[PDB]
C-alpha cells in the first residue's frame, strides 16, 4: 500500500500535535500507513498541494496569517483533482464558513481526537 | 391579564444570575415586571386617542383587540391582542382622527421567562397630521410564534417583518415573502433570541485569552 | 448664465491656492491634544509603576482589549506603592476599539492614552503589547521599578502627589 | 422576456457602498426590477450590546451608522435617561453640547453623503471639496472628544468630559469658515447644468410613496413635508432654536440633494446659536448614583484621570472610590422598562427602542436606522430609469449600511 | 513569469528591486470598503492627507486592476464568500491590508455575526489597529507594506524563502504559551 | 403550621409564625440592607444596617432579629424616611473607617458594602478625620488572610465558626473602635 500523506496546516503547533496525535500511524489497522507533512505557513501549504500526492489536508481555520477556511476555498479553486479538504474551526457559529469553504468535513476546536479520526477514515473510506 | 407582566424572577441580591459570591444574599426574590396597564385618566393626547379608537372599534370589538395600555415616560403602548393587529392597525392609519400613517417599522424582543408571550413585536406608529405618536405590542408564545403581518396595511413593516423574523423567527404569517434579510438563508437559528449564544471567540494574548463576554460572570 | 460654469472658476482657482495636505510621513500633522492614541502605563516620580492592578481598566474595556493579572508587591520586590500590582498587563491593539472607557476607569492614573498613534504589524501576536512595550520610559530622577517606597511615604501619600524624585 | 439581463450591482461596486447589493433586471440598460441585498455587513450590535453595561453600549451603537455617530450616541442616551426618568436632570450645557454636536454632525454626514454621490456621478472633485470640509468639522470633532469617528463622547446623562478651551474658539471658526467653504463645494454642483441633468427628475418618489415605505429624512422633505424630528417631537431642548425646516417639492434626487445642502447651513446657524447659548457648567447629572464619575485631563504623560478625582477617590472619600468603582465597572441600574425614542438623524427618523430587565446591561435595543426603511425605496426610485439613474437615486437615498445591517 | 526563470545572479537581484520599487509605488487600492473604516480610508484619499503622493489614489473599481485590498472595515458572515471572490478576482501579485480592528480581529464585535479577522478567508500582510485607525496610521501601515513589497523576493530566491520562512515558522510557539509572569 | 398576615410597606403577605422581617421582605421582593444577619445563621442583630420602621415601635426595628407578628405594620427605607435615615447613617457609619482599598481588595466587585453602600449610602463623605488602622493583612490560618480595616465585625465568620462549625478558633478581640475577628495567638 502507499503511506498516505496528510498535509496539516497550522500556525499553531500545538493544533498540529493534536491533529497528529489522533490521527496516528494507522487511523484502523485496514487503513495503510499515514505520513504528516507539517506546514505552518499558507505558501508552504500551497505549494505543497501543487506538488501534489496528498490524500487528506487538515487545515487549520484559526490560523493567524491565513485562515484554513481561506486556504481551503484556495485550494479547491487553484489545484486540479486536489484531496479532501478538512477544516479545523473556532467556533460553532464558523459552520457556515465552512460550508462555504467546500471542506469535505469541519471539525470543531478543540480537537476532539475521536471526531476527527472518524471525519478522517470518512473522507479517506 | 390586568397583572405585571413579569419578563424575569430576579432571585438573590445585587443581581446575581447563579448561587452568588457572598453567602446569605441568594434569598431575596424580585420578580421583573414591566409597567402595568395605566389607569384610565391617560395623559396628553393618549387619552383622546384611546377614546377615539374605542370610539371606532365596537366595544366588544375593542375589549377583544386591546389586551392592554400602558402609559410609560409619557409614551402610550397598546398591548394589541395577536390576531386582531391588522385589524386596528387599519383602523389607526385610516381614521381621520388617529391617522397614523407612518408606520416606522417592528422591532422583536425575547421574553424567554414570559410564559405564553415570549415573543414580542412593537410597532411604533406616528401620525404626522396629528403630530402624535404611539407603540403597539402584540406578543405570541415561543410554541406558536405567528403574528398577523401588517404587509397591506403599513407596506413599511416589509423588511422589518423579515428583520425580526430573522433575528426572532416570528412567522408574520400573510407576509408576501418572510424571508431572511440580514442573516443567509441557510444560517441556523434566530440570532438575537436570548437562547442563541453570542458565538463570540476567546480574545488571544501571550499566555492567556479571555472567553467571550456572554461566557463570563456578569451581575444584573 | 456664468453661474453654471462656477466650478471651474473654483477648480481653477484652487490650482493657484497652495495645497492643504499634511506632509506626512516627512511632516505629520498635529493632532489633537485630546486624542485617544496608544494606551501607556505611567510612573511615579521615583519610578514606582502607578498601576496597582486592579484590572477596572480592563473591567470597563468594551472590546476586552486589556488583559492584567495583579501580584502581591512583596517587600523583597515592590513595584507600585500598597499592596498590589498589574505584574501582567496585556493590550490586544487588534480589539482595542480607542474608546478610552480604560483610562476614564483607572482610579490611579497609571493608565493615560498618548498622542502616539503609528503603530501597525505582519503579525497578529505582536499587536499584543505587553506591559515592556506599554511602560512610559524611565524619567530622569526615576528607578528601577523594583525598589521600596519612598522614605517616610506612603500609599496614600503617593495617591494625594505628595512624592518627589 | 429573456431580452433583459439579470446583474449584480454587488456588494464590492463603487456607488454601492461595499455591502449593498442591487440585484438588477435590465431590459438593455433601463432597470426593470430592482431586488435589494442587505446584511453583507451585518454585525451583531444589537445583540453584542446585550452583554455590555449602560455608558458601554455607547461604544457600540457609535459605530452603526458611522456617518452619524453622534446621533446614535444621542438616542441611545436620551432612551437611557428617559428609561431612567432623568431627561429633566441632565445638564443644560450638556444638551447645548448635544445639539451643537449632533448639527455639526449632520453637517458632516451630509458632506460624506454629498462627497460619495458626486464621486458615484463622476463629479470627481466633489469628493475632494466636501472631504476637505468635513476635515475641518472633524478637527473639532477630536478636539472635543479625541477620535474622528466612533466617538463615544454623548453618555447617558450627559457628556464624557466638557469641551476643551480651545473647543468654542474652533466651533467658531466654523461658523464663520463652513458657509465660505461650501459654497465651493455648491459652486461644483448646485447650478452644473450636468449635475442637474443627472439628478433634477430622477428616482422620483411621491409622498404617497414615502408614506407607503415609511420614508424619513431628505428624502421624504423632498416631497414638501416639512416633516422633521426637531420640530415635531423636540428634544435636547431643539425647541429653544430657530431654525427652518429644509424642504422641497421636486421629489427627485436633485431635490433630495439641495435640501442636505440648505441643510448644511441649517445647521450652521444652529451651530451659532448654541454657541450664543453655550454658557458654563455641568456637562454630567449631578447624581452621583447615575452620573459618570471619570474626569479625564491632560498632563505630560496623556490623557487619563485627573489627578484630583485621583486624590478624591484614592485618599479621602469612600464613598467615592465605592461609586467610581461600581459606576466604571457595573455601571448604572435602569428601571425596567420599554422606551421608543426617535431623534432626527441625517437620513431621517432614527429611532431606537430601549428595553431594560432593570439590570446594569440592555435587555433589547433595536434601532430602526432610517437608511433601512429607505432602502426600501430603491426598487421605486430605481425601476424604469437607465442603471446611470439608478446610481443617482441610491447615492440621493444616501444610505450608510452599518446603520442599515446593524 | 520569464522574471521568475531568471537565473539567481546579479540578474535576479537587480530584477526584484526594481520590480519591488515599481510595485510600492503605483499600488493602487481596490475600491471596496466595509464600514467607518472605509471613511477614514476616503478621508485619508481626501485633501488634508494624500494617499495619492504614494501613487494610490487610483482606487481600481474592479480588482483586475486593483493591487492592494485593504478591507478598510468589518467583514460579516454573509459578506466572507464576496470578499474572497474578489480577491481571488485580482490578479497576483496581491497584498490585503487588514484596515481596523474589526478586519484585523473582530474588534469589539466578538460574535456569531463578524468573521473575526478577514485573515481567517484571505492572506493578510499587515495589521492596521485603529477604530478606525486615522489617517496617518493608514499611511504609516501602508509604508510598511511598501517596505514588505520592496524585499519581496523572486524565483528560486522567492522559493528559498518561501522555505526558510516555513522553518522559521514551524517552531514559534503559540502566543496561548508565552505564560511570562502570569501567576 | 401557623401563618401570620403581615403589611410590609404598603403592600401585604402573609409567613410562616416566627418568620424574621427580612426574610418576609425578602420572599415580598424588598430589598433591605443587611451585613450580620444571614438566613442559616442565628441573627445577631449586631451592624444595625437592617433597620426598618415598625407602627407602634418608638426605635427602629433590625429586620433581621424581628419576628413577624400579627398585624404588624413595617416601612421599609422605601416607604419611610425615618428608615431610610437610619439605614444611611449606619452605612455613613459603616464607611468612615473603612480603607480606600476597592481597586486592591479582592471582594472589589462582589462586595455587598460596595453595592448596598451604592443603594443605600450617601454619594460622597462626610468624614474628614483619620481613619482607624491595622497592620494589613495577617494571615490567620495557611488558607485565609484578614484585613481588619475592611472588616465590618458583623461577626458573620465568627458566628459560623462557632454554630454552624463547631471551631470556634477565631473570635471578636479586643473591644470598642478596637475590636476585631482574631485568633488571639500563634493558634
Ligand atoms: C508596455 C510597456 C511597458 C511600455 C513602455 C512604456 C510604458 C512604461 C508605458 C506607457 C505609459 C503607460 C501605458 C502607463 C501605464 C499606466 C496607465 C496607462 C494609467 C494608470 C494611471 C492612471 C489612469 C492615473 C489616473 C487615475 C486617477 C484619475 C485616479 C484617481 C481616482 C480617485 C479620485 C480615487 C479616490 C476614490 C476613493 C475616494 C476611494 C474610496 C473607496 C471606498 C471608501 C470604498 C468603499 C465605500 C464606498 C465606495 C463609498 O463611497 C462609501 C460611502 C459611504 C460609506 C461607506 C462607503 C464605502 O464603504
Ligand atoms: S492600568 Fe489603571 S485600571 Fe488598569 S489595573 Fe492598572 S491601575 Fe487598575
Ligand atoms: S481604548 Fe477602549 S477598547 Fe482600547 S484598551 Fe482602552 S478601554 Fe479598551
Ligand atoms: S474597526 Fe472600528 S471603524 Fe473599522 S469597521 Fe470596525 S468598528 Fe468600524
Ligand atoms: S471578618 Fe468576620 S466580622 Fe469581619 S466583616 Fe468578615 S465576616 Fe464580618
Ligand atoms: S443585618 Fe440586621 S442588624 Fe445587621
Amino acid at each position: 500500500s502507499a503511506p498516505l500523506r496528510i498535509l496539516v496546516y497550522s500556525d499553531n503547533p500545538r493544533t498540529r500535535e493534536q491533529v497528529r496525535l489522533a490521527l496516528g500511524k494507522r487511523i484502523h489497522p485496514e487503513l495503510p500507513e499515514i505520513e504528516y507533512v507539517d506546514v505552518a505557513t499558507a505558501p508552504m501549504a500551497i505549494s505543497q498541494m501543487d506538488a501534489g500526492g496528498f490524500d487528506l489536508a487538515i487545515l487549520d481555520g484559526e490560523a493567524t496569517p491565513a485562515g484554513g477556511m481561506g486556504v481551503a476555498k484556495q485550494v479547491k479553486d487553484e489545484i486540479d483533482d486536489c484531496p479532501p479538504i478538512l477544516v479545523l474551526t473556532g467556533r460553532a457559529d464558523d459552520a457556515w464558513l465552512a460550508k462555504w469553504s467546500r471542506a469535505e468535513a469541519a471539525v470543531p476546536h478543540p480537537i476532539d481526537p475521536i471526531r476527527l479520526s472518524d471525519a478522517v477514515v470518512s473522507l479517506l473510506r | 391579564g390586568d397583572e405585571p407582566e413579569i419578563i424575569a424572577v430576579r432571585r438573590g441580591m445585587f443581581g446575581n444570575r447563579d448561587t452568588g459570591d457572598t453567602s446569605g444574599y441568594g434569598r431575596l426574590v424580585r420578580p421583573v415586571a414591566l409597567p402595568g396597564s395605566t389607569p384610565r385618566p391617560y395623559g396628553g393626547y393618549f387619552d383622546a386617542v384611546m377614546d377615539r379608537l374605542a370610539e371606532v372599534l365596537g366595544e366588544e370589538r375593542y375589549a377583544m383587540s386591546i389586551e392592554r395600555v400602558v402609559v410609560y415616560r409619557d409614551q402610550l403602548t397598546i398591548e394589541v391582542s395577536r390576531v386582531q393587529l391588522p385589524a386596528v392597525a387599519s383602523v389607526l392609519r385610516d381614521d381621520p382622527d388617529l391617522r397614523f400613517e407612518l408606520c416606522l417599522g417592528v422591532s422583536g424582543v425575547h421574553y424567554p421567562e414570559d410564559t405564553g408571550r415570549e415573543l414580542h413585536a412593537v410597532y411604533p406608529l406616528m401620525s404626522i397630521t396629528h403630530n402624535r405618536r404611539i407603540q403597539l405590542e402584540v406578543a405570541a408564545p415561543d410554541a406558536d410564534p405567528h403574528i398577523p403581518s401588517l404587509y397591506a396595511v403599513y407596506p413599511t413593516t416589509d423588511w422589518h417583518e423579515r428583520e425580526t423574523y430573522d433575528f426572532f423567527g416570528i412567522i408574520f404569517d400573510g407576509h408576501p415573502s418572510l424571508t431572511r434579510i440580514e442573516m443567509p438563508d441557510d444560517w441556523e437559528g434566530h440570532p438575537q433570541r436570548k437562547d442563541y449564544p453570542l458565538g463570540g471567540i476567546p480574545v488571544e494574548y501571550h499566555g492567556a485569552q479571555i472567553p467571550p463576554p456572554d461566557q463570563r460572570r456578569s451581575y444584573s | 448664465f456664468l453661474d453654471a460654469l462656477a466650478g471651474f472658476a473654483v477648480t481653477l482657482g484652487s490650482m493657484f491656492k497652495k495645497p492643504i495636505t499634511e506632509g506626512y510621513p516627512e511632516k505629520p500633522g498635529p493632532v489633537a491634544p485630546r486624542y485617544h492614541g496608544r494606551h501607556q502605563l505611567n510612573r511615579y516620580p521615583d519610578g514606582l509603576e502607578k498601576c496597582i492592578g486592579c484590572e477596572l481598566c480592563a473591567w470597563a474595556c468594551p472590546a476586552d482589549a486589556i488583559y492584567v493579572e495583579g501580584a502581591d508587591n512583596t517587600a523583597d520586590e515592590r513595584y507600585s506603592p500598597g499592596e498590589r500590582y498589574g505584574r501582567v498587563y496585556q493590550i490586544n491593539y487588534l480589539r482595542c476599539i480607542g474608546c478610552g472607557l480604560c483610562i476614564e476607569a483607572c482610579p490611579t492614573r497609571a493608565l493615560t492614552m498618548t498622542t502616539e498613534y503609528e503603530m501597525a504589524d505582519d503579525n497578529r501576536a505582536d499587536l499584543i503589547w505587553g506591559k515592556d512595550k506599554l511602560l512610559a520610559p524611565l524619567q530622569e530622577g526615576m528607578q528601577a521599578p523594583p525598589h521600596d517606597m519612598a522614605p517616610g511615604k506612603t500609599d496614600d501619600d503617593y495617591y494625594l502627589g505628595n512624592v518627589t524624585p | 422576456a429573456g431580452e433583459r439581463i439579470v446583474v449584480n450591482m454587488g456588494p464590492q461596486h463603487p456607488s454601492t457602498h461595499g455591502v449593498l447589493r442591487l440585484i438588477l433586471e435590465i431590459e438593455g440598460e433601463i432597470i426593470t426590477e430592482a431586488r435589494c441585498g442587505i446584511g453583507y455587513l451585518h454585525t451583531g450590535i444589537e445583540k453584542n450590546l446585550e452583554y455590555r453595561n449602560w455608558t458601554q453600549g455607547v461604544t457600540f451603537v457609535t459605530r452603526m451608522d458611522y456617518l452619524s455617530p453622534f446621533f446614535n450616541e444621542t438616542a441611545y442616551c436620551l432612551g437611557v435617561e428617559k428609561l431612567l426618568g432623568i431627561t429633566d436632570d441632565i445638564p443644560e450645557r450638556a444638551s447645548v453640547i448635544r445639539v451643537m454636536l449632533m448639527e455639526l454632525n449632520r453637517i458632516s454626514s451630509h458632506l460624506v453623503a454629498l462627497a460619495t454621490g458626486g464621486m458615484e456621478l463622476g463629479a470627481m472633485s466633489a469628493m475632494f471639496y466636501g472631504f476637505r470640509e468635513r476635515e475641518e468639522i472633524l478637527r473639532v470633532f477630536e478636539s472635543i472628544t479625541g477620535l474622528r469617528m466612533n466617538h463615544a463622547y454623548i453618555r447617558p446623562g450627559g457628556l464624557a468630559a466638557d469641551l476643551p478651551d480651545d473647543a468654542i474658539t474652533q466651533v467658531r471658526r466654523l461658523v464663520e469658515i463652513l458657509p465660505k467653504r461650501l459654497k465651493d463645494l455648491e459652486d461644483l454642483l448646485n447650478e452644473n447644468y450636468i449635475w442637474k441633468a443627472r439628478t433634477v427628475g430622477v428616482g422620483y418618489l411621491d409622498l404617497t410613496g414615502c408614506m407607503a415605505l415609511g420614508i424619513t429624512g431628505p428624502i421624504l422633505r423632498s416631497t414638501g413635508l416639512p416633516h422633521d424630528l426637531r420640530k415635531a417631537q423636540p428634544y435636547c431642548g431643539y425647541e429653544n432654536y430657530e431654525f427652518d425646516v429644509i424642504t422641497d417639492d421636486r421629489c427627485d434626487s436633485y431635490g433630495r440633494y439641495i435640501i442636505r445642502v440648505k441643510e448644511m447651513h441649517e445647521s450652521v446657524k444652529i451651530v451659532e446659536q448654541c454657541l450664543a447659548r453655550l454658557k458654563p457648567g455641568p456637562v454630567m447629572i449631578s447624581d452621583k448614583k447615575l452620573a459618570w464619575p471619570a474626569d479625564l485631563k491632560l498632563g505630560p504623560d496623556g490623557l487619563g484621570n485627573s489627578p484630583e478625582h485621583i486624590a478624591k477617590i484614592m485618599g479621602r472619600s469612600m464613598e467615592g472610590l465605592i461609586h467610581h468603582f461600581k459606576l466604571v465597572t457595573e455601571g448604572i441600574r435602569v428601571p425596567p422598562g420599554q422606551v421608543y425614542v426617535a431623534v432626527e438623524s441625517p437620513r431621517g427618523e432614527l429611532g431606537v427602542h430601549m428595553v431594560s430587565d432593570g439590570g446594569t446591561r440592555p435587555y433589547r435595543v433595536h434601532y430602526r436606522d432610517p437608511s433601512f426603511t429607505n432602502l426600501q425605496a430603491v426598487a421605486a426610485t430605481c425601476e424604469g430609469g437607465m442603471v446611470a439613474d439608478a446610481i443617482a437615486a441610491v447615492a440621493s437615498i444616501d444610505p450608510v449600511m452599518g446603520g442599515v445591517d446593524r | 513569469g520569464l522574471e521568475e526563470r531568471l537565473p539567481g545572479g546579479i540578474l535576479l537581484s537587480t530584477v526584484e528591486t526594481v520590480a519591488g520599487y515599481v510595485r510600492k509605488g503605483s499600488l493602487w487600492p481596490a475600491t471596496f470598503g466595509l464600514a467607518c473604516c472605509a471613511i477614514e480610508m476616503m478621508s485619508t484619499a481626501g485633501p488634508r492627507f494624500d494617499i495619492a503622493r504614494f501613487g494610490m489614489e487610483r482606487f481600481s473599481a474592479t480588482p483586475r486592476q486593483a493591487d492592494l485590498m485593504i478591507v478598510a472595515g468589518r467583514v460579516s458572515q454573509k459578506m466572507a464568500p464576496v470578499l474572497r471572490q474578489i480577491y481571488d478576482q485580482m490578479v497576483e501579485p496581491k497584498w490585503v491590508l487588514a484596515m481596523g480592528v474589526c478586519a484585523s480581529s473582530g474588534g469589539m464585535f466578538n460574535n456569531y455575526a463578524v468573521v473575526q479577522g478577514v485573515d481567517h478567508v484571505v492572506p493578510v500582510d499587515i495589521y492596521l489597529p485603529g477604530c478606525p485607525p486615522r489617517p496617518e496610521m493608514l499611511l504609516h501601515a501602508i509604508l510598511k507594506l511598501h517596505d514588505k513589497i520592496q524585499q519581496m523576493p523572486l524565483g528560486v530566491n522567492r522559493e528559498e524563502a518561501i522555505r526558510e520562512a516555513e522553518q522559521a515558522a514551524l517552531a514559534v510557539p503559540p502566543t496561548i504559551e508565552l505564560k511570562g509572569l502570569l501567576r | 403550621v401557623e401563618m401570620v398576615s403581615l403589611t410590609i410597606d404598603d403592600h401585604e403577605i402573609s409567613v410562616p409564625k416566627g418568620t424574621l422581617l427580612i426574610r418576609a421582605a425578602e420572599l415580598m421582593g424588598i430589598q433591605i440592607p443587611r451585613f450580620c444577619d444571614h438566613p442559616l445563621l442565628d441573627p445577631v442583630g449586631a451592624c444595625r444596617q437592617c433597620l426598618v420602621e415598625v407602627e407602634g415601635q418608638r426605635k427602629p426595628m433590625a429586620s433581621c432579629t424581628t419576628t413577624v407578628m400579627p398585624d404588624m405594620v413595617v416601612r421599609t427605607q422605601f416607604t419611610s424616611e425615618a428608615a431610610d435615615k437610619a439605614q444611611r447613617g449606619v452605612m455613613e457609619l459603616l464607611l468612615i473607617n473603612h480603607p480606600l482599598d476597592c481597586p486592591i481588595c479582592d471582594k472589589g466587585g462582589e462586595c455587598p458594602l460596595q453595592n448596598q453602600a451604592m443603594s443605600n449610602g450617601r454619594p460622597e463623605t462626610r468624614f474628614e478625620d483619620v481613619k482607624r488602622t491595622f497592620p494589613k493583612p495577617i494571615s490567620i490560618s495557611s488558607q485565609v488572610l484578614l484585613d481588619r480595616e475592611r472588616c465590618v465585625l458583623c461577626a458573620r465568620c465568627t458566628r459560623f465558626s462557632s454554630q454552624i462549625a463547631g471551631d470556634p478558633f477565631i473570635d471578636l478581640m479586643e473591644r470598642g473602635a478596637l475590636q476585631q475577628v482574631g485568633i488571639g495567638q500563634d493558634k
